[PDB]
């Protein structure tokens, strides 16, 4: 048996630099196949804000301290990329993904029954 | 045995007469059924029209009215517990 | 015959083992198999014996309606089993049978409770749909439909 | 379908037993008691949609007044058409009321 | 009207006409639970807009049909057997006591019993 | 959208029914209403009906064609989208398709006459009937909808009775009447962006010289949901546009690019010039030789009149609602007609609206 | 303008026979819907246990080719799709791309509880609750699974209806 | 059962008009002893043919002649059609006949895509009653 | 225990914002005098302000948008709930059992 295209082994890391080496080479992968996640997509977009949205992912977990947790969080993000690249995810979760969209007042939200 | 067994011995549907001898005399193996089951025999009696009256079976230890006390045969409760052994007790 | 279970220790029958591990041997030995069923079939109609075809045991079996309707201690157990359920001693199991299509088994862990608290099914198909690649690897197209074939991939099953 | 007593009352006496023994939740009873101070079911429903038709509504009932007919061929334009409500299982049982005793005097005994 | 079709009582009070769709039941007029919708309001819906109202479920309201058998009467005892008059195709078999002067029906069934000397009272 | 299709759970009407709304306002919501829509097959009635039952609200759909109403029930929960048979000349059906509601809307239109009806009977006798019925079966809320240029003293007879149409209306039901007059409405399957992107389009330089304002057929959507569930727009009557000038003459050629389609053009029958006596008269043909609504010749005299916008009337910011310039949403309904797959924003776009008017 | 619209003409599926025109285009009707109820090929679109009575019924004993029916494995080649089985989640766009490639006329068919309405697996977090949140059903066939008979009246059923259709009267009269 | 000797024969007992309706919706010719006719007027037959086959011994005669629906066949003889029932509803004992205390109409078949076609409707009332208001007026 | 463990649980971001958890011990049961479902505790969540449940129109059910109306965890100290609680972030409040509080119990005392 061999392993499907983009894949990688599960190593649980040691070492905190390592993981920011792997974790900054994962970032250009995802840029790199941007311009390509629009044409095998179809996405209605120009690949600019593809491009845009897959930093801010990033840094929503940039301040993580402790280790076990950064394995995982990395672990789930190889994976997330190898699925995107082969053409795993239909064209309505990709849309979907990048399709996503200030509160209330007090009143307006007591206006229509709030949460 | 499960050796081979004569047509006429099968409950399915088989020819008579002057087609019989055809019916032999064409085939590769003449002891071949047919598989249409015999009308007068397969399920003649439907089973919502049967003659038999069920009784419910109780074996006598465990339906007895005498000498039945149920601690007796309470095996659920009887399960073996669970031991684990661990470096110490070896 | 590893572990016989369900009077597959009464009857008598054969199996059928291969010598080439290919699809021709696969098919020789179902249709073995389909033999001995039908042996094994005519001695459960010989060998039928009478009595209970469930445990005597009213908290674990629901009673016969009549003696529901009449006895009152058959109606507090007719009460209880289809509402509250029985419950199961703690601990765990794997039973294995020898399903159809292969070894199936069950890995349930009881807690004291009605419910089981967790049953993993162990489904043949799962199992070998992951020896696919494995055996696919340096075959055609029209070799693959042989090689689905011969493992009875019911999706039920791997996908559980 | 829901059965009666010769008498003509319904045979359901609302004990809910049907509801906890399904394995798909598909049934739905809300009970109280009658005018007549008689402990019957005023809401009944089966979602036809979500039954397994797996019988064991109908081996739980004390009364047998939970059955399943025979019938299979009732397939309905509208999934709407498929929510049985009380109403239209006391019709079913009126309807099908002779071929059920045709199945109940033949499997009496087995069960 | 709509005021005996919107409430229950235990017996109407105008005698019932299997042709009228407003009534809960052909063969009873108001409802038989405090609980229960009334078929009038329960019609006066959206999806019957255009729906044939003669052909939908109306099942004969058991209520009624029960009151119209009569009282079974029991002599020289004061405790009635009860089984649903199908022994294994019944109700499970409940005994009723007949003591109070009055007849008291079946959990079950809804068969009324009583006392035959007690039938001249009850009768008026 | 969104998340809640009202501001409050609570809404009284005119006629003073107290509507109750349950849940989320997701798939098993509700918010009490019972909305008609009429022509709910049409190409609006599609997306309206569709917002009004993604949120709980009950939508009675009279229909004629009886395959094109089937994907209507699957934007609505168990219940919920329900059919009424019906004909407009049939009185009966249309006093059972707003029986039990709550709005009632009237997308019944058409700029095309038949055999069995004419202009003057769909767009003027319809809407009436309509109107007389929905004020006899007690409707708080009427919604109306016409063409652009509404304006019962044009040559044309489509803006004739589309203007006639809109007295005829508040004539019937009253000064509570909304009416709504959108632009050409652009969308997937649209009858406006179809004649932009048909190849053989005969006659191309006397039917695309004609000047519209664009605007999105979901804005229009869902500017009719707003409408719909706020009582303070009774009588109103809104002018729905967008703000950029767009031509069909600019529109047929932006397009071209977009396909990507240098002999072939002209061999190929993109480019079918006419002279007008001609296309009266092969248009005059085809009103009774074809058995399909063709380009006829009352569509011809609407192609000598610019889009008029009638400033008294009110627009999107009376609702809050930023219009959509067909920039943004021109690329993504070409996409089903259209290396790297060429992605036009909307900067790209608006340069290739340069280069078509650059000689 | 001027329009005289009559309240009293009667809607299509109740409208009688009476010019010549209407028959000329009713038999139009009759000959173009029987071929279609006779050439009844479904799309093998089983999925679940509901497809094993789905075969059943291809097989000696009911024999739906006896009836015109060949189960076509394209769209381009069927016009009826019948969901035999649980419609998940992750199947669910798959369910919407093979059904937007039948060509018109089509119809589905919804066979079992699991695609009704969920049925045994009404609460679990991997399966749409019903596939007419997906696709427009034209009749509901219910059972777990539906007997090989039970499905049969519902393909009776749906022909019934083909046969009622008035697509090309529809023109004469309601257009 | 598929010789056109059985056809023959089946075709000249019916006679024309009969077999030419079984040539129209049975698509089969058939002959057989007639057991009896239920409440929507279907007729029940029995086959005594010794060669025709183990599940065609039995069958229908419906009352219309284009269409055939199943669910016209009267629920008593739907029993005994499937080869469920050895005695047929009109030959029932008075001691195994069903005891209905309110009248029995004619059959009705299956009412979908028609206009009765059932509607479900919620049995409960609502499970809170709004407040009555009433306004008093001070001292 | 210290790590952000729900970073890893995929659950939705309104458990940690929205929603309020509760850990208790479920208390006896006045009709039975059975003592065996008061000795596991266990977790529950608040219901919701509104869409906690409302009436189907159609047939009556009982509708709802809460997707923890159904979860009932269990556990056998009651450190590893809380323990448990921390791990997922969770918002909870601790609900202390009461202790019934022992009286001796004489047959004699019916005259003494
Ligand atoms: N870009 C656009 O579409 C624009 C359209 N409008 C106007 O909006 C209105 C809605 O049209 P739209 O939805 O966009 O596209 P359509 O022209 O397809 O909508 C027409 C609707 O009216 C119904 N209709 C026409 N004649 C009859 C009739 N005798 N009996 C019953 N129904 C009839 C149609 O029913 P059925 O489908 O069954 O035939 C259809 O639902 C029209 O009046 C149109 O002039 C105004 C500005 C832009
Ligand atoms: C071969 C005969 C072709 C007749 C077609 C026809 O005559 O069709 C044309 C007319 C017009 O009606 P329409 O097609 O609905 O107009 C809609 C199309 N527009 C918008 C282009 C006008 O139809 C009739 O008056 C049909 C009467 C019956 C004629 C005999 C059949
Ligand atoms: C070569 C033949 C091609 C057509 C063959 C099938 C036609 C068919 O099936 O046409 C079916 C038609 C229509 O049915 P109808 O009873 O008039 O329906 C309406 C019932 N009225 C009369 C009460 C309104 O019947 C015929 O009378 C057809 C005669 C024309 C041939
Ligand atoms: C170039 C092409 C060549 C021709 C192609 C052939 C097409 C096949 C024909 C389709 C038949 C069909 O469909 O017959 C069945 C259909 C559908 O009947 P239903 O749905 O029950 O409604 C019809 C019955 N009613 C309305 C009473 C309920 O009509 C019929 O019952 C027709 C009944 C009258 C037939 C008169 C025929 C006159 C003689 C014709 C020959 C001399
Ligand atoms: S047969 Fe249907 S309704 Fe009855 S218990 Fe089984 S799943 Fe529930
Ligand atoms: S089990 Fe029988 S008696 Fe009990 S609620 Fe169900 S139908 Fe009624
Ligand atoms: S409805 Fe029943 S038989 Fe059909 S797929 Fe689901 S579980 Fe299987
Ligand atoms: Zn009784």
């Amino acid at each position: 048996t061999n392993p499907t295209a983009f894949a990688q082994t599960t190593r649980y890391v040691k070492d905190s630099t390592e993981m920011r080496t792997l974790v900054l080479n994962l970032y250009r992968r995802y840029l790199r196949h941007s311009r390509g996640f629009v044409n095998n997509y179809n996405l209605d977009i120009p690949a600019s804000q593809v491009r845009t949205k897959i930093r801010q992912e990033f840094e929503r977990q940039r301040f993580v301290k402790d280790l076990p947790l950064k394995n995982v969080l990395y672990m789930k993000a190889q994976m997330e990329f190898q699925e995107l690249v082969n053409f795993w995810k239909q064209q309505c979760h990709v849309m979907q993904y990048f399709e996503s969209i200030k509160g209330d007042s007090f009143v307006q939200k007591f206006l229509k029954g709030a949460q | 045995s499960g050796g081979p067994v004569p047509v006429f011995k099968k409950y399915t549907t088989g020819s008579k007469g002057i087609w019989e001898k055809i019916r032999q005399l064409l085939t590769l193996v003449p002891n071949r059924s047919t598989g249409n089951p015999l009308v007068k025999n397969y399920r003649v009696p439907p089973p919502g029209s049967q003659t038999l009256k069920y009784k419910d079976p109780v074996t006598i230890p465990a339906g007895d009215i005498v000498k039945n006390q149920y601690y007796d045969r309470d095996h659920r409760r009887n399960y073996p517990r669970l031991v684990a052994f661990d470096q110490t007790k070896v | 015959k590893s572990q016989p279970y369900d009077a597959y220790d009464k009857v008598d029958f054969d199996i059928a083992v291969g010598t080439k591990g290919d699809c021709y041997d696969r098919y020789l030995i179902r249709m073995t198999e389909f033999r001995q069923s039908l042996r094994i079939i005519e001695q459960c109609c010989n060998q039928m014996p009478p009595g209970p075809v469930k445990v005597e045991d009213f908290k674990v079996a629901p009673p016969p309606r009549a003696l529901m309707k009449e006895d009152m201690e058959a109606l507090i157990h007719h009460f209880l089993l289809y509402t509250k359920g029985y419950a199961v001693p703690a601990g765990e199991t794997y039973t294995a049978i020898e399903a159809p299509k292969g070894e199936m088994a069950v890995y349930v862990v009881s807690d004291g409770s009605e419910r089981p608290y967790r049953c993993k099914i162990r489904a043949p198909g799962f199992a070998h749909l992951g020896a696919f690649d494995h055996i696919a690897r340096g075959h055609f197209l029209p070799d693959a439909v042989a090689i689905i074939g011969t493992m009875d991939l019911v999706f039920g099953e791997v996908d559980r | 379908a829901l059965r009666r007593y010769p008498s003509g009352e319904e045979r359901c006496i609302a004990c809910k037993l049907c509801e906890a023994v399904c394995p798909a939740q598909a049934i739905t009873i809300e009970a109280e008691e009658r005018i007549d101070g008689s402990r019957r079911t005023y809401k009944y429903d089966i979602d036809m949609t979500k039954c397994i038709y797996c019988g064991y509504c109908q081996e739980s009932c004390p009364v047998d007044a939970i059955v399943e007919t025979p019938n299979v061929e009732y397939a309905t334009e509208t999934r709407e058409e498929l929510l049985y409500n009380k109403e239209k299982l006391l019709a079913n049982g009126d309807k099908w009321e002779q071929e059920i005793q045709y199945a109940l005097d033949a499997d009496a005994p087995y069960r | 009207s709509t005021k005996e079709l919107t409430t229950a009582r235990i017996k109407d009070i105008s005698k019932p006409d299997e042709n009228n769709l407003q009534q809960q039941a052909p063969n009873r007029i108001s409802p038989w639970s405090k609980s229960q919708k009334p078929r009038a309001e329960a019609q006066d819906n959206v999806r019957f807009a255009v729906k044939d109202l003669a052909k939908q479920p109306r099942p004969y309201a058991a209520i009624d049909l029960i009151y119209k058998q009569p009282i079974r009467y029991i002599e020289h005892d004061n405790v009635a057997v009860c089984d649903g008059n199908g022994g294994a195709q019944g109700h499970p078999k409940v005994y009723i006591n007949l003591d109070q002067n009055k007849a008291i029906p079946c959990g079950y069934c809804g068969l009324r019993f009583a006392q035959a000397a007690f039938k001249e009272d009850i009768e008026s | 959208v969104s998340t809640f299709p009202l501001k409050s759970d609570i809404n009284i009407t005119k006629s003073g029914k107290t509507l109750l709304s349950v849940g989320q306002g997701g798939r098993s919501s509700r918010t009490g209403f019972t909305a008609t829509v009429f022509g709910g097959t049409g190409f609006l009635g599609r997306v309206v009906v569709s917002k009004l039952a993604k949120h709980g609200t009950n939508v009675v759909v009279p229909f004629r064609n009886d395959r094109a109403r089937r994907q209507l029930k699957v934007n609505g929960d168990l219940g919920v989208v329900n059919f009424v048979e019906f004909d407009i000349r049939n009185l009966k059906s249309i006093e059972d398709s707003v029986k039990y509601s709550d709005i009632v809307i009237n997308l019944i239109g058409t700029e095309h006459f038949s055999k069995n009806f004419s202009i003057e009977d769909v767009n003027i006798g319809a809407a009436e009937r309509i109107a007389k019925a929905a004020k006899e079966a007690g409707v708080s809320r009427l919604i109306h909808v016409s063409s652009y240029n509404a304006n019962p003293s044009s040559s044309s007879d489509f803006y004739a009775t589309k203007g006639i149409g809109e007295q005829v209306v508040r004539d019937n039901f009253g000064p509570d009447a909304t009416i709504v007059r959108p632009a050409p409405m652009y969308f997937r399957n649209s009858p406006f962006l179809n004649e932009l992107l048909q190849i053989k389009a005969l006659g191309g330089n006397v039917i695309f010289k004609k000047e519209v304002y664009p605007v999105h057929a979901l804005q229009v959507g869902e500017a009719i949901e707003r409408i719909a569930f706020d009582d303070a727009t009774a009588g109103q009557t809104y002018e729905l546009f967008g703000k950029e000038r767009y031509s069909k003459k600019e529109l047929r050629e932006m397009i071209k690019h977009i396909i990507h389609i240098g002999y072939y053009p002209y061999s190929a029958g993109f480019y079918l010039p006419a002279p007008e006596p001609f296309l009266y008269a092969f248009a005059l043909i085809r009103q009774y030789i074809s058995s399909q609504p063709r380009f006829n010749v009352d569509q011809l005299k609407r192609s000598h009149i610019n889009q008029e916008i009638d400033q008294s009337a009110k627009t999107f910011t009376d609702l809050g609602m930023v219009p959509d310039e067909l920039s943004e949403y021109l690329y993504r309904y070409v996409k089903p007609h259209i290396q790297n797959r060429t992605v036009y924003s909307k900067e790209d776009i608006e340069k290739l609206r340069d280069y078509v008017n650059t000689p | 303008y001027s329009s005289d619209l009559p309240t009293d003409i009667p809607v299509l599926s109740k409208r009688p026979h009476t010019n010549l025109l209407d028959y000329t285009f009713t038999t139009f009707d009759k000959m173009k819907n029987w071929a279609r109820k006779s050439s009844f090929w479904p799309m093998t679109f089983g999925l679940a246990c509901c497809a094993v009575e789905m075969m059943h019924v291809s097989a000696p004993r009911y024999d739906q080719d006896r009836l015109g029916i060949i189960f076509r494995a394209s769209p381009r080649q069927s016009d009826i799709m019948i969901v035999a089985g649980t419609v998940t989640n992750k199947m669910a766009p798959a369910l919407r791309q093979v059904y937007d490639q039948m060509p018109y006329p089509r119809w589905v068919i919804s066979m079992g509880s699991c695609a009704n309405g969920g049925g045994y697996y009404h609460y679990s977090y991997s399966v749409v609750r019903g596939v007419d949140r997906i696709v427009p059903v034209d009749i509901y066939v219910p059972g777990c699974p539906p007997t090989s008979e039970a499905l049969m009246y519902g393909v009776f059923q749906l022909q019934k209806k083909m046969m009622d259709g008035q697509t090309h009267r529809m023109w004469y009269r309601s257009y | 059962s598929s010789s056109i000797q059985r056809t023959l024969r089946n075709l000249w007992k019916n006679g024309f008009k009969k077999s030419f309706k079984q040539l129209q919706g049975y698509n089969d010719i058939k002959s057989g002893r007639l057991v009896g006719t239920d409440s929507f007027g279907n007729k029940f037959y029995e086959v005594d043919d010794p060669v025709e086959i183990h599940m065609r011994t039995r069958f229908v005669e419906y009352t219309g002649f284009w269409r055939q629906d199943m669910s016209e066949v009267e629920p008593g003889w739907h029993y005994w059609l499937a080869y469920g029932t050895d005695v047929p509803p009109n030959q029932l004992k008075p001691e195994e006949k069903s005891v209905r205390a309110y009248p029995v109409k004619k059959h009705v078949p299956n009412l979908t895509y028609t206009d009765g076609a059932y509607v479900p409707y919620n049995t409960a009332r609502p499970k809170c009653a709004t407040w009555d208001p009433k306004v008093t007026e001070r001292p | 225990t210290d790590l952000a463990k729900e970073l890893v649980s995929g659950a939705p971001k309104e458990l940690i914002t929205e929603r309020v958890a509760r850990i208790y011990q479920e208390a006896k049961a006045a009709t039975q005098s059975g003592q065996h479902n008061t000795e596991t505790w266990k977790i529950d969540w608040d219901i919701l302000n509104k869409g906690n449940r409302w009436e189907n129109d159609l047939m009556g059910y009982q509708s709802s948008s809460d997707y923890m109306q159904g979860t009932i965890l269990k556990f056998d100290t009651r450190e590893g709930a809380i323990r448990f609680a921390k791990g997922q972030g969770w918002d909870y409040y601790i609900q202390e059992p009461k202790v019934r509080r022992f009286v001796k119990k004489d047959y004699s005392a019916n005259f003494y």
